[PDB]
């Protein structure tokens, strides 16, 4: 169907600056009379979406003017003149002019922040969970940004591969960072059958990658 | 449901002209085998050939598979009503917006009841619509040009009769009353319906509507509706046993000078007695629509989808 | 005030059915056409179904085309989407919506989960901290919420008198169909040998609630 791309997917925002978000779509959003029926929403976390534009440029009621949208044909555009905190969250463009009507991609408005250096933390299994036959091990990346950090685990200088889980925090209302946390999932004969694990952490603000790593013998 | 007078019609050759007959129940034997869509069609879409083949009007597709008026043959639609001069079924327009619902895809013509009118699209001899209704593709299945009743499609449950002209100040008035019953409305099918500080794009809008013979029509969600019967000379049919409609001469004697045949109804107003017989069309009457406090016969009741566009502010 | 409540979401088996209530207030319910839209877990929003004001008109994706069946009583001035053959790709936050290409008034939303998973209650694991996990003088902790299904648990840290870095991670549904996530806090290394860091789970669909001792 009408395939809404939206970019960006993550746009890093400070208040007071301008911020755009383009949908672009299949085919063109123009039906056989010339009405358009593109409308972009607004999802703040925990809330319900709201309607920002609608019909590509004209404002729904209760949205400030600092909301503004443009376009004609493939590409669509949402601007935001002034951005401020009750304007962040998730914004959706979606079509309506064909069926099936698609929603956008998202485009998460993120606080932007100096870069941040991710406090690397790795931890081995607990002797209770190893009595349970898994092993899971949780490498933690504390406070970073921007939020795109690169986590790969090294058992016995093996990339692992299917054996990690990420879990990203939101951005953290005092200092803006993110944190993850990957956690690699063994069983305890794998855990048992190998000894050096090492997540090592690729990010904006390492110079170099940080292994953090323990090896299974040690306290 | 059945016809009135006349069954299906047999055509021959597509380029059979049109005879126009004035005479009333000629103009419903018309009516029964879609010569009249046939009429506008070529009119006003270089349509080469007829509709109905085989099948007659009492085969058109309704939008609303549960059409109501439908199953009383002599309920009149919009077109119908075209033919008998009650209403002009204009011609579309690059505005006149498509109603989304019906199956479009393969139809030759398809009406819809606007909020100021009556609009209908045509396609040319051996075109047919595709599913969206804004084009005509090729269509082997029409090169015939006698093509069947199912590729007329009427949108809407709608029933047509002769209106009791209001005061126009009634219809202000009901338009005053549609006009509280359906704030949320700024425009129906381009037509001002209400002042909005923000208005939202065209959307459908199944509504009860109401044509009381004046510029649009009265949209309407609490009303009342109830049938009647003036057993008029427009509600009675004429016709010669075996060869169809009678002609207008003999009409006037059967309906003034009462020396006709006919139904038992005919008879207990009109009179009776190789000769013509008349008889009545088959309707629960003339629909009269109770809103606002006033009641008006109009000459168009119906529940139809439109295009709409509603506040946001 | 235009509100739209929904209502009827929970826990469904894959399979199984459920059926979404959209109460709508401060409008005329009988002039709109409304539509039933989702929310996946990875925040995509999908058009779900859709109806015409007077219900005579309805439209689907194929996606979900066959398998739920919108509705709506003007009457009661009510939305309905009654889901019919449900999987896990259909675990999302439904939401209703006055509507046609502008959804301008949405619900609250219902999160529907269909998973076969059954109400397991969380293992609380200790991540506890060592050398690896100290740097600068900050040492991290944390517990692995392992196992739980259905979601959510909520993890606070000595009772709650830890928020100075408590970081509670979303939870992730692994293949095993379970959720589980870890809650992680930032300290000073000198409390790690001078204060008590207690993780409370409370895990409130299993009536489970495990306080655990994370220390060296």
């Amino acid at each position: 169907d009408v395939v809404m791309t939206q970019t960006p997917l993550s746009l890093p925002v400070s208040f007071g600056d301008q911020v755009s978000i383009s949908c672009r779509s299949s085919q063109s959003l123009a039906n056989s009379y010339g009405n358009t029926y593109l409308s972009w929403y607004l999802h703040k976390p925990g809330q319900s979406p709201q309607l920002l534009i609608y019909g590509i440029s004209k404002r729904f009621s209760g949205v400030p003017d600092r909301f503004s949208g443009s376009g004609s044909g493939t590409d669509f555009t949402l601007k935001i003149s002034t951005i401020k905190p009750e304007d962040l969250g998730m914004y959706y463009c979606l079509q309506g002019t064909h069926q099936p009507w698609t929603f956008g991609g998202g485009t998460k408005l993120e606080i932007k922040r100096t870069v941040a250096a991710p406090s690397v933390f790795i931890f081995p299994p607990s002797d209770e969970q190893l009595k349970s036959g898994t092993a899971s091990v949780v490498c933690l990346l504390n406070n970073f940004y921007p939020r795109e950090a690169k986590v790969q685990w090294k058992v016995d200088n093996a990339l692992q591969s299917g054996n990690s889980q990420e879990s990203v925090t939101e951005q953290d209302s005092k200092d803006s960072t993110y944190s993850l946390s990957s956690t690699l999932t063994l069983s305890k004969a794998d855990y048992e059958k190998h000894k050096v694990y090492a997540c090592e952490v690729t990010h904006q603000g390492l110079s170099s990658p940080v292994t953090k790593s323990f090896n299974r013998g040690e306290c | 449901t059945g016809p009135i007078i006349c069954a299906g019609p047999i055509h021959s050759n597509k380029s059979a002209d049109i005879p126009h007959l004035l005479g009333y129940s000629e103009k419903i034997c018309q009516i029964d085998r879609l010569i009249h869509v046939s009429s506008w069609l070529r009119n006003h879409s270089q349509f080469q050939g007829y509709v109905g083949q085989r099948g007659g009007r009492s085969q058109v597709s309704y939008y609303p598979a549960e059409n109501s008026y439908s199953r009383w043959s002599g309920l009149l639609s919009p077109c119908d009503a075209d033919w008998l001069g009650m209403l002009v079924v204009k011609k579309a327009k690059g505005s006149d917006m498509i109603v989304p619902g019906p199956s479009y895809k393969g139809k030759v013509f398809f009406e819809r009841p606007t909020f100021d009118g009556y609009v209908g699209w045509g396609c040319g001899s051996g075109k047919s619509r595709t599913e969206s209704g804004e084009l005509c593709s090729s269509d082997s299945r029409t090169s015939s040009g006698l093509l069947p009743s199912d590729r007329v499609l009427w949108i809407g449950d709608v029933a047509c009769q002769p209106m009791t002209p209001i005061p126009e100040e009634t219809f202000l008035e009901l338009k005053s009353f549609s006009q509280s019953e359906f704030p949320d409305i700024c425009k129906i099918d381009g037509i001002v319906f209400n002042q909005c500080e923000g208005e939202s794009l065209p959307q459908p809008f199944d509504v009860a509507w109401m044509d009381v013979g004046h510029s649009h029509k009265i949209i309407m969600r609490e009303h009342k509706t109830k049938w009647v019967q003036e057993s008029s000379s427009k509600d009675f049919v004429c016709y010669k046993e075996g060869t169809g409609p009678c002609s207008e001469s003999e009409e006037k004697t059967c309906k003034t000078s009462g020396s006709c045949r006919g139904d038992m109804q005919f008879c207990k107003v009109a009179g009776c007695e190789a000769k013509c017989r008349c008889s009545l069309v088959h309707k629960p009457g003339e629909v009269v629509v109770s809103y606002g406090g006033m009641r008006v016969r109009p000459k168009c009741y119906g529940f139809s989808r439109m295009m709409a566009t509603l506040e946001v502010s | 005030e235009v509100k739209l409540v929904e209502s009827g979401g929970g826990l469904v088996q894959p399979g199984g059915s459920l059926k979404l209530s959209c109460a709508a207030s401060g409008f005329t319910f009988s002039t709109y056409t409304m539509s039933w839209v989702r929310q996946t877990p990875e925040k995509r929003l999908e058009w779900v179904a859709y109806i015409s004001n007077g219900g005579g008109s309805t439209y689907y994706p194929d996606t979900v085309k066959g398998r739920f069946t919108i509705s709506r009583d003007n009457a009661k001035n009510t939305l309905y989407l009654q889901m019919s053959s449900l999987n896990s790709e259909d675990t999302a936050m439904y939401y209703c919506a006055r509507s046609y290409g502008n959804f301008d008034v949405w619900g609250a939303g219902t999160t529907v989960t269909v998973s076969s998973a059954s109400t397991k209650g969380p293992s609380v694991f200790p991540l506890a901290p060592s050398s690896k996990s100290t740097s600068g003088g900050t040492a991290a902790l944390g517990c692995l919420v392992k196992d739980y299904f259905p979601e959510p648990v909520t993890v606070s840290w000595n009772s709650g008198a830890l928020t100075s870095g408590v970081h509670t991670f979303p939870a992730v549904l692994q293949s095993s169909g379970l959720y589980s996530l870890s809650s992680v806090v930032t300290v000073p290394s000198s409390s790690l040998g001078t204060q008590t860091y207690i993780c409370n789970v409370n895990h409130k669909p299993s009536n489970t609630k495990v306080d655990k001792k994370v220390e060296p």
